[PDB]
Order: C-alpha cells, then structure tokens, then sequence
C-alpha cells in the first residue's frame, strides 16, 4: 500500500551502484519482495526475487550484472546493488510486493525509477 | 517459459475484450491454475487484475473477467470505458523467470 | 548409544501431515542440549515439561512425529486448538506432554512450482481421535449424490495439496514441524539424559 524509492541516478558504465526501496504500511517481514525493470521499447523484465523472513534471493539468469539484493527488516527497507553497469541496463526499475501465496501474486508497487547508464 | 501476446488490438466502448496470451511449453502447470493479468496506465504504475485468471477482486470491477486454459489464457471485459484502456500483461509463474507479455494496447477511434 | 535426532530433524523428506511419521526412539542417550540450544528454531514450546529441565529426566516412550504444515497453522498444533489441522489430518490430545518445534523450510521444501508432494486432508467425515493416522483417500460424498469411485458434483476427493511457492508470505511458507511426546515416570527407561 505504501512504498518509497530512490530517485533516478547517473553512473558511468562499467561501475556499480546501490539502489534503495523504503517500505511502510504493513509488516515488512511477512511479504517477499521483488525488483522489476521496464526497458523502454521492451516488455517488463522481472529483475529479482527475495524471500520473506530470510533470503531466498533467486534471479533470472540472462547474464547477471550481479545485482545483489537484501532486506533490512527493522528498517522496513530493501536494497539493490547493480554491478557491471552497461548501456542496455538503462530502464525503469520497480520494487513490488508479493502477497500471501497464490497463483502469484504481485500486488502493490513502487511507482518506478529511471536508470541512466552513461558517460 | 516463453509467453507471448497478440501484436495489436484496438477496440471501442461497449466491446468485449479478449487478448491472446500465447504460452509456449506447458499449458499452465500441474498446479491447475497460474498466470495473472496486469494493466499499465501512463503515469500510473501497473496493477493486479485477476490472479490465475480465475479469482479476485477488490477494487476490481466485476466487468473485468476471463479465464484460461492450454497455451492461451482468455481475457474478458464488458462495456469498456474510453479512459480505461491500457496495455494488459499476463505473467507466467511456477516455472522459469516469470516475465510478462510483449504488450498490446486497446485503442479507440473517434 | 545415541538417539537419532540427527536422522529425525536433519532427514531429507518430511512426510506430509495426513500421514505423519511416527519414529519411536529408545535405548540411547537423548541429549536435549544440542537441540534446544541450536537456536535456529523459529518457534518452540514445551508443555508438561520446561525445556531446560529435560537433560536430567528419564522417559520411555519417545515419539518424534514429524510433518510439514503451513506457517499460520503451527498455532493450531498444540493442545486446545481446533481447526483444519488438529481436527482433520493430525490430532493432539490436550493433556499431552512434550515439546513442539518448528523452523521454516522455505529454502528446501518449496519449489517455484509449489512442490505438491506436500498435501493434506481437507474433507473428512469426522474429527480425529487423539493421534489417529488417516490414510484413506476413498472419495467423499457431500450430499446423497453417489460418487461411485469417481470425482463428482457434491463429491470430493478428500485430499488437498498446498501450493508452496518459495515466495509465499510467512504464513504460507511451509514450516517443518516436528512434535515429540513421552511417558515420564513409572516405566523402565530406555531413554535417558546425560
């Protein structure tokens, strides 16, 4: 119901950057969380998944830029590194909240945040 | 592992929307129910519609409906509103990274 | 000798609930200091005993009845709790004596495809006696509509499988839930402490 993000960011390609999502309005221990990106002109790429209590943290393969994710629960907070920053990685990331189990689900949303990988 | 959607469809109010969610590999799963539906409006991050196509929902107008089977889940709408069109996305799940639909936008003339 | 908790807890597949293992243990040193103090158990209890005192205590019956349940339902496994679990697939008495243990499995016991080996009884035609294993899948007839060995309208295939994603909330992540039980006094003790 209630989520917070970082704003957009600029990094030279090849480096890394840490990205944040701040949650409120529920018990942030009890809902697994997931990042999702939108590449402009491309369908939504689903970034990564984390467990609820302690890290499941499974990704897509593709190639990973070794984006690493963790929650800080007492801070109701989620974190995303992306190492290996490259051109195509430009996109709109999203942090989204699952629900208690089902055919899914993915319910609520961080509004989304730009990515600038550039000189 | 590979879902697909129709390239384009454009519609009009009162019309009953069905978009083709084209699923490669298995049909659903042994779980008997999967996938999903989502709607991305401009300036409005996407939103749940009906999970496993079969269920929900709160905040979800019952005019929204559908079902699924095989490699194509059946979208359903009735009496659309000219402001309510947006690209609809069907997830996979239960197998592989979950991904999403290539996208299609209901569009109205006049 | 040695008591094979290491093969009770650390065993690979846990039975689903409706058929709950019963593993007796006997003729061994049962040392509770290595269990309780592992402190990886996201819950615990003990009932007719208080877990620290046990090391000095001498049982006879020791039955580790393992099984997997759904996170919110550990609450139901105890004395005095009724609901889909304690009523249908696995009973507990009320006067029952011994501990109750759980630690989430969600790394292992769940697959993204929601591993369905894990399954339980939904519709049963009564509510169990204490400790009654019910293995019969014989189809359920809700009304007078004869089922006659097939699925039917107002008939029920009594089992139901949890979908487990690994991504479930804490509620529907499967908990491995052991139980235990024991006699305490008046019988010759194969079991011991240190």
């Amino acid at each position: 119901v209630k989520l917070v993000e970082s704003g957009g960011g600029l990094v030279k390609p090849g480096g890394s950057l840490r990205l944040s999502c701040a949650a409120s309005g529920f018990t942030f221990t009890n809902y697994g969380m997931s990042w999702v990106r939108q590449a402009p002109g491309k369908r939504l790429e689903w970034v990564a998944e984390i467990s609820s209590g302690g890290s499941y943290t499974y990704y897509p393969d593709t190639v990973t830029g070794r984006f690493t994710i963790s929650r800080d629960n007492a801070k109701n907070t989620l974190y995303l590194q992306m190492n290996s920053l490259r051109a195509e990685d430009t996109a709109v990331y999203y942090c989204a909240r699952f629900r208690y189990g089902g055919g899914g689900t993915v319910d609520y949303w961080g509004q989304g945040t730009l990515v600038t990988v550039s000189s | 592992i590979v879902l697909t959607q129709s390239p384009t469809l454009s519609l009009s109010p009162g019309e009953r929307a069905t978009l083709s969610c084209r699923a490669s590999e298995s049909v659903d799963n042994y779980g008997i129910s999967f996938m999903n539906w989502f709607q991305q409006k401009p300036g409005q991050a996407p939103r749940l519609l009906i999970y496993a196509a079969s269920n929900q929902g709160s905040g979800i107008p019952s005019r929204f409906s559908g079902s699924g089977s095989g490699t194509d889940f059946s979208l359903t709408i009735s009496s659309l509103e000219p402001e309510d069109f947006a690209v609809y996305f069907c997830q996979q799940s239960k197998e592989v990274p979950r991904i999403f639909g290539q996208g299609t936008k209901v569009e109205i003339l006049k | 000798n040695l008591c094979p908790f290491g093969e009770v807890f650390n065993a690979t597949r846990f039975a689903s609930v409706y058929a709950w293992n019963r593993k007796r243990i006997s003729n061994c040193v049962a040392d509770y200091s290595v269990l309780y103090n592992s402190a990886s158990f996201s819950t615990f209890k003990c009932y007719g005993v208080s877990p620290t005192k046990l090391n000095d205590l001498c049982f006879t019956n020791v039955y580790a009845d393992s099984f997997v349940i759904r996170g919110d339902e550990v609450r139901q496994i105890a004395p005095g709790q009724t609901g889909k679990i304690a009523d249908y697939n696995y009973k507990l008495p009320d006067d029952f004596t011994g501990c109750v243990i759980a630690w989430n499995s969600n790394n292992l016991d769940s697959k993204v495809g929601g591993n369905y080996n894990y399954l339980y009884r939904l519709f049963r035609k009564s509510n169990l006696k204490p400790f009654e294993r019910d293995i019969s899948t014989e189809i359920y007839q809700a009304g007078s509509t004869p089922c006659n060995g097939v699925e039917g309208f107002n008939c029920y295939f009594p089992l139901q499988s949890y979908g487990f994603q690994p991504t479930n909330g804490v509620g529907y992540q499967p908990y491995r839930v052991v139980v235990l039980s024991f006699e305490l006094l008046h019988a010759p003790a194969t079991v011991c402490g240190p």
